[PDB]
């Protein structure tokens, strides 16, 4: 049994030398033998591969002492409804030098917010993993025309996730100590979270006493949502997926069984407010 | 398509260190929470007549160690996250790593807390001759 979850995107032939391979899956066929893997002089490593590593598949079921849980039950979100947020990604497919994974295009909140990134991937190298811009193509179809676009005005992902911790501050500091990223079907979004959130043990403002919200890799300093000017990383953050809340149709279908308002369209946002809508409808009425 | 690099029982920890601020001190307070050593490693097939070195260009495990690929061995090679010094770069990547037998259950673990003698090229507490 295999998983998809770092999955090797490289359109190579062959598999890794046994010094340069993650894994034994990844090791090349001819070093295999007997469940095990031998070294062969005479047949080299590779010094100038890039193969870019899919962020599919994560898993936040961890249970260590000390580090909060990502993903919360209904009621204590219901309880921490003041820190809920929507949340959509929209992607765009690997394309020329790798195929296999998606990569976030256009970010949506239910703040209205849409934010466009450049289609950046994790690559593996023979001396480390290289957080660069990959080719990338919008998914094939008519429904995603207006990603077409957006392939072209997309930000680095250093300036994205300043925005996202901006956005996420000037929401919240007023309202709640957290964040809950409300999102359906949370997948791909948490692939997303990869790029601008880190986890640990829970931890105080640099500037005051209330629990930290905002991670700074610059300074390695943590801030609540009133001091975080300049923070990069959302730290620590909760999120539901209301996708699992028993709901049969998809997304649309079930939020307009309550709501006639938010129209649907066809955004990232657009989704994350109809998300956010569903959420307070099915928990509060 | 794409080629499948992992195994499901890797999944939790992998997951949990990717997103982590300080990933060594994550995967040590996995393992200390009941958490499963990473599996999955690149394990040699070796005479085990070896010199003992820690960090070789080939496997060279002597009848108390195992050899196995240093990427496999290295909790941000696992990852795919930055690495802790300031180059940014591996020095297990591109080398065999030798683990005691004793050890070799958990040969990421093992590498995160020990250090090489850069005397004699063996691990300190396990080889290591001066003093
Ligand atoms: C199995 N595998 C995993 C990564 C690369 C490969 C390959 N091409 O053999
Ligand atoms: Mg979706
Ligand atoms: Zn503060
Ligand atoms: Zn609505
Ligand atoms: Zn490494
Ligand atoms: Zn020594």
């Amino acid at each position: 049994n295999v998983t998809g979850l770092f999955k090797d995107c490289s359109k190579v032939i062959t598999g890794l030398h046994p010094t340069q391979a993650p894994t034994h899956l990844s090791v090349d066929t001819k070093f295999k033998t007997e469940g095990l893997c031998v070294d062969i002089p005479g047949i080299p490593k590779d010094m100038t591969y890039r193969r870019l590593i899919s962020m599919m598949g994560f898993k936040m079921n961890y249970q260590v002492n000390g580090y909060p849980n990502m993903f919360i039950t209904r009621e204590e979100a219901i309880r921490h409804v003041r820190a809920w947020i929507g949340f959509d990604v929209e992607g765009c497919h690997a394309t020329r030098e790798a195929v296999g994974t998606n990569l976030p295009l256009q970010l949506g909140f239910s703040t209205g917010v849409n934010l466009v990134a450049v289609p950046t991937g994790y690559v593996d190298t023979p001396n480390n993993t290289d957080f660069s811009r990959v080719s990338a193509k919008p998914p094939p179809g008519d429904q995603f025309k207006h990603l077409i676009p957006l392939m072209y005005k997309g930000l680095p992902w250093n300036v994205v996730r300043i925005k996202i911790v901006q956005m996420l501050s000037d929401t919240l500091k007023n309202l709640s100590d957290r964040v809950v990223f409300v999102l359906w079907a949370h997948g791909f979004e948490l692939t997303s979270m990869k790029y601008f959130v880190k986890i640990g043990p829970e931890r105080t403002c640099c500037l005051c006493d209330r629990r930290a919200t905002c991670f700074s890799t610059a300074s390695d300093t943590y801030a609540c949502w009133h001091h975080s000017i300049g923070f990069d990383y959302v730290y620590n953050p909760f999120m539901i997926d209301v996708q699992q809340w028993g709901f049969t149709g998809n997304l649309q279908s079930n939020h307009d069984l309550y709501c006639q308002v938010h129209g649907n369209a066809h955004v990232a946002s657009c989704d994350a407010i109809m998300t956010r809508c569903l959420a307070v409808h099915e928990c509060f009425v | 398509a794409g080629n499948a690099t992992e195994v499901p029982a890797n999944s939790t920890v992998l997951s949990f260190c990717a997103f982590a601020v300080d990933a060594a001190k994550a995967y040590k307070d996995y393992l200390a929470s009941g958490g499963q050593p990473i599996t999955n490693c690149v394990k040699m097939l070796c005479t085990h007549t070896g010199t003992g070195q820690a960090i070789t260009v080939t496997p060279e495990a002597n009848m108390d160690q195992e050899s196995f690929g240093g990427a496999s061995c290295c909790l941000y090679c696992r990852c795919h996250i930055d690495h802790p010094n300031p180059k940014g770069f591996c020095d297990l990547k591109g080398k065999y790593v030798q683990i005691p037998t004793t050890c070799a259950n958990d040969p990421v673990g093992f590498t995160l807390k020990n250090t090489v003698c850069t005397v004699c090229g063996m691990w300190k507490g396990y080889g290591c001759s001066c003093d």
